[PDB]
């Protein structure tokens, strides 16, 4: 009785769909994605996310031949019941027109079969473009994508497996699929205010996607959520490989303290503090105690 | 100001800029495809060879190395003339693109000829050390740690202070790290598991990167690493990693069990004797 939600991951062969899925949901590092084989037709994935949500990930091979079947004999199987279409584009494609033609043909099937599907467009491999060019090239690709997406709305991101932009995008996608996400946000803003934190991040345990946050004093780095996802995910993978599983972390400066710990069976929490008259015990006792009050919620 | 001095050298596309970026300007390997804050004085590149400790000649082993091997012989033949106490280091670089058959063949070969070419010029008493490195691996960090440890005359004193500290404090392993570079200038006498070093390097990264985001002060910036920089990481097998500031360049990273860490108070008190001693070593 958990919400099952169908996600089409689609785009041409080599655009980097399976790489993305493998890094977010399967603990690969970017370097390892070199070794992935071309996907044949659809590779089905069931991700248990928080116990209230199940992601039915449809990883569609983008070989021209596979696409044509999706647009014909497999048209109903593919495009029915779709919550989300994630469409991947290789920034480095030589076939821009042919690329758009395969995108627009998916948008039609989505207009005809699942017309309330949330649509996302990922302008991918941005690491292959010079830093000073990336914002420029993405804005233009974005402008074209929004216009050629006809009556449907699309949300675009520039992504790479080699930085935090991939977590920005996948956080935004998954955020829109978590059921009572507005409740979660309030319950955490509650928790944050009781414990007098500058900032609390809440992460889904397996992926380290940010699923909620709360900030007191407006911070300067608006990208910091994806960076923390990426920094911690990486370290969590160095632990399991080199020694054993990450449990918890405490970090401090003369200007701050952060605490990263398991929260519920399905989440990590990070708590940022700027050391008022807070005996360190008070904070750890609050983290410990608030577990049971979040440990409910995600039942079924 | 009396740091150890190292010079990196090598043909273009050997990977000098990529090594510099990754080690000393704390930047990812992949973003090197478009290109005063450490214990080490390092420079990419005969007055220069006068006051230098070590020369690191780099080589592209994804490429043919015959040309590479020849500048190597000449570059080192020169340097030795000026300062024969200099150490000569050789980064057989980019081995992440080989299979293991090819790495071992390549190393056997480069080691063979490099050492042959030195026999012929009758430069018998000129030691070459070799290393397999990669910006995509920790090999570059281990190689730099090995290079730098040779230029610290106080290393026996440092190893002894860490030994007294950890033996009296219930600690399995201690690393004295240069924080920006993640190079270790000393460790206690227990054998070094390179997987341990590598995890400690990855801890420095999380500490510094989380510090760069939080507590930089309300203005644009202060400094991520200061005299109160500290971290505690608990791993599910009851391993504890513990980082404490020693100097503006030096952090201590300790590996121990939750059971010894129950005695943090003793650890914390012995730590402050170790820190003072390290200050006395380097007249800071
Ligand atoms: N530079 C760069 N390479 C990437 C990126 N993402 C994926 N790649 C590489 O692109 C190649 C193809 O990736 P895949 O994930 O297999 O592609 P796919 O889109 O699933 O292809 P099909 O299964 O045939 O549809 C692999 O070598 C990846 O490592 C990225 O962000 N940057
Ligand atoms: N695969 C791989 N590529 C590397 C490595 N080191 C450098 N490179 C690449 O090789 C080129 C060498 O860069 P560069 O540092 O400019 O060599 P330099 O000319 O002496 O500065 C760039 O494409 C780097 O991405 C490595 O260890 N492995
Ligand atoms: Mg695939």
């Amino acid at each position: 009785t958990a919400m099952k939600k169908k996600v089409l991951l689609m785009g041409k062969s080599g655009s980097g769909k399976t790489s993305m899925r493998s890094i977010i949901f399967a603990n690969y590092i970017a370097r390892d994605t070199r070794r992935l084989g071309a996907t044949i037709d659809v590779e089905h994935s069931h991700v248990r996310f928080l116990g209230n949500l199940v992601l039915n990930l449809w990883d569609c091979g983008g070989l021209d031949t596979f696409m044509e079947n999706y647009f014909t004999s497999q048209r109903d199987n593919i495009f029915r019941n779709v919550e989300v279409l994630i469409y991947v584009f290789d920034v480095e494609s030589r076939e821009l027109e042919k690329d758009m033609h395969y995108y627009q043909s998916c948008l039609e099937a989505i207009l005809q079969n699942s017309p309330d599907a949330k649509i996302f467009c990922l302008v991918h491999k941005m690491d292959l473009v010079q830093e000073d060019q990336r914002d420029l090239i993405f804005k233009e690709r974005e402008e074209d994508l929004r216009r050629l997406s006809r009556p449907l709305e699309c949300a675009c991101f520039r992504t790479s497996i080699w930085d935090e932009t991939l977590y920005k995008a996948w956080s935004s996608i998954v955020y829109q699929l978590i059921p009572n996400v507005q409740q979660l946000e309030m319950n955490l803003r509650n928790f944050a205010q009781i414990i007098e934190a500058d900032e609390v991040l809440l992460f889904e345990r397996a992926t380290f996607l940010v699923i909620s946050h709360y900030q007191c004093k407006e911070q300067r780095d608006v990208h910091r959520f994806e960076k923390i996802s990426n920094i911690i995910k990486q370290f969590k993978l160095s632990c399991s490989k080199l020694a054993a599983s990450f449990q918890s972390m405490e970090v401090r400066n003369s200007n701050f303290a952060a605490f990263i710990d398991i929260f519920t069976s399905n989440t990590y929490v990070m708590v940022v503090m700027s050391d008022p008259s807070i005996p360190s015990a008070a904070t750890l006792i609050n983290i410990r105690n608030a577990r049971k009050h979040f440990e409910k919620l995600e039942r079924v | 100001s009396s740091k150890p001095r190292i010079l990196l050298m090598g043909l273009r596309r050997s990977g000098k800029n990529s090594i510099q970026k990754v080690v000393f300007h704390k930047m990812s390997p992949n973003e090197t495809l478009f290109l005063n804050s450490s214990f080490v004085n390092f420079q990419i590149w005969e007055m220069i060879f006068r006051g230098t400790g070590a020369l690191i000649y780099v080589i592209d082993a994804q490429d043919d190395y015959m040309e590479a091997l020849t500048r190597l012989h000449i570059t080192v033949s020169k340097a030795y003339k000026v300062n024969p106490d200099m150490n000569f280091e050789v980064f057989i670089h980019k081995v992440d693109g080989l299979s293991d058959d090819h790495k071992i063949e390549t190393q056997r070969d480069i080691h063979q000829r490099a050492n042959d070419d030195l026999a012929d010029a009758g430069l018998e008493k000129l030691h070459l050390s070799f290393y397999l490195t990669s910006i995509y691996d920790h090999s570059i960090f281990e190689a730099f740690s090995k290079v730098v440890q040779k230029l610290i005359p106080q290393l026996p004193t440092l190893e002894n202070l860490l030994n007294i500290f950890i033996s009296n404090s219930g600690i399995e392993k201690a690393f004295l790290f240069d924080v920006v570079s993640k190079i270790y200038i000393a460790t206690d006498s227990s054998p070094v598991d390179m997987q341990s070093y590598e995890l400690c390097c990855d801890m420095i990264d999380v500490v510094i990167d989380v510090s760069c985001i939080y507590g930089l002060k309300e203005d644009g910036s202060g400094s991520a690493y200061d005299k109160e920089s500290m971290a505690i990481i608990k791993l599910n097998n009851t391993t504890v990693l513990y980082l404490k500031e020693v100097t503006k360049f030096l952090a201590l990273v300790c590996i121990l069990r939750e059971e010894s860490f129950e005695r943090k108070g003793l650890i914390d008190y012995n730590f402050h004797c170790f820190r003072k001693a390290i200050h006395e070593v380097f007249e800071v």
